């Protein structure tokens, strides 16, 4: 049918920036394009309707435009409120057709990761399975590998990694890494720790704890 | 006071049948076209059906052609969508739109989204779990083993919130979801204050207040 290709999927913009997110058609579909802000965890929000129409409620630093075929999302000054992603849409033809998508994050000083870490929980141990946390808190940007030694061997794949959005203060982020084991592996060892590696940090940190000690 | 209500997801075997529930407030839906829009967990928006309540002229997205039905009922302002033969694939949050001026405003109001999950694992309550730590002091809860999505995590009743973090949920090899939620506190309050993870949990009708203290 139609497609809709909206560019790019990721953007970081500080505070006052000039966004603009460009959303290409297949075809002809004149100004039947409109644009949605989508906060994390609620649901979409109109924007611009018909091509280059604001709707009513939304501020006057959100316009759209039409050439041809390529409508752009334009945010005059960006606010910290923005952090969302951003879909297009056309109905022109039946099936209206959405976009990629561009999640929109905001730009900052780059900030060093708070390192913790957990040792498993003995109302866990109970029930033969153990559970070793690394936090990593507040920091920018959002890359960073977190990397487990045992025993100071450096293990693999028995741990997952999950990233909050963007705090609404200091716009960072947040990581757990959760090393998941079992009572009959957690205690054939001694030695427990996370390393981290950020941007904000000089050299890997390391956080560790000796089981019992 | 314009709004739509969804309702009637949740959990549903593979293949089975699942009806979902539009009500409108504000406006009557004879007037305008009513959509179905949903949102895989974590992938973009994907329209499914349109309906016009006046006559019932239904168009239905080709990939739940012959599967899906979309009904209305101007007596009751409220939509549906009859969804059949259901795959992991249909897993996804349902929103309901309509069409402002016919077609000119786009989809201009969507509903709150309800969930709907296609799985054959039964559901399951979570273990909450303590995190001592050694302002260097953090701690937190850890939800772990539970099925499925959503799960509720307050601390101290809702009074502490300055400094939380809850972790989405990471989908575990065994199937089930499992997520932390800490909080940043100062140290000077260890042995004083007392710190209480509030894990709600609605589908298994569990709901767990473990304290947090070394």
């Amino acid at each position: 049918d139609i497609q809709m290709t909206q560019s790019p999927s990721s953007l970081s913009a500080s505070v006052g920036d000039r966004v603009t997110i460009t959303c290409r058609a297949s075809q002809d579909v004149n100004t039947a394009v409109a644009w949605y802000q989508q906060k994390p965890g609620k649901a979409p929000k109109l924007l611009i309707y018909s091509a280059s129409f604001l709707y009513s409620g939304v501020p006057s630093r959100f316009s759209g435009s039409r050439s041809g075929t390529d409508f752009t999302l334009t945010i005059s000054s960006l606010q910290p409120e923005d952090f969302a992603t951003y879909y297009c849409q056309q109905h022109y033809t039946t099936p209206p057709t959405f976009g990629q998508g561009t999640k929109v994050e905001i730009k900052r000083t780059v900030a060093a990761p708070s390192v913790f870490i957990f040792p498993p929980s003995d109302e866990q141990l109970k029930s033969g399975t153990a559970s070793v946390v690394c936090l990593l808190n507040n920091f920018y940007p959002r890359e960073a590998k977190v990397q487990w030694k045992v025993d100071n061997a450096l293990x693999s794949g028995n741990s997952q990694e999950s990233v909050t959005e963007q705090d609404s203060k200091d716009s960072t982020y947040s990581l757990s890494s959760t090393l998941t084991l079992s009572k009959a592996d957690y205690e054939k060892h001694k030695v427990y720790a996370c390393e981290v590696t950020h941007q904000g940090l000089s050299s890997p940190v390391t956080k560790s704890f000796n089981r019992g000690e | 006071e314009v709004q739509l209500v969804e309702s009637g997801g949740g959990l549903v075997q593979p293949g089975g049948s699942l009806r979902l529930s539009c009500a409108a407030s504000g406006f009557n839906i004879k007037d305008t076209y009513i959509h179905w829009v949903r949102q895989a967990p974590g992938k973009g928006l994907e329209w499914v059906a349109r309906i016009y309540p006046t006559n019932g002229y239904t168009r239905y997205a080709d990939s739940v052609k012959g599967r899906f039905t979309i009904s209305a009922d101007t007596s009751k302002n409220t939509a549906y969508l009859q969804m059949n033969s259901l795959r992991a694939e249909d897993t996804a949050v349902y929103y309901c739109s309509r069409w402002g001026g016919d077609g000119f405003y786009a989809m201009d109001y969507w509903g709150q989204g309800t969930l709907v999950t296609v799985s054959s694992a039964s559901t399951k309550g979570p273990s909450v779990f303590p995190l001592a730590p050694s302002g260097t002091a953090a701690l937190g809860c850890l939800v772990k083993d539970y099925f499925p999505e959503p799960v509720t995590v307050s601390w101290n009743s809702g009074a502490l919130t300055s400094g939380v973090h809850t972790f989405p949920a990471v989908l575990q090899s065994s199937g089930l979801y499992s997520l932390s939620s800490v909080v940043t506190v100062p140290s000077s309050s260890l042995g004083t204050q007392t710190y209480i993870c509030n894990v709600n949990h609605k589908p298994s009708n569990t709901k767990v207040d473990k304290k947090v203290e070394p």
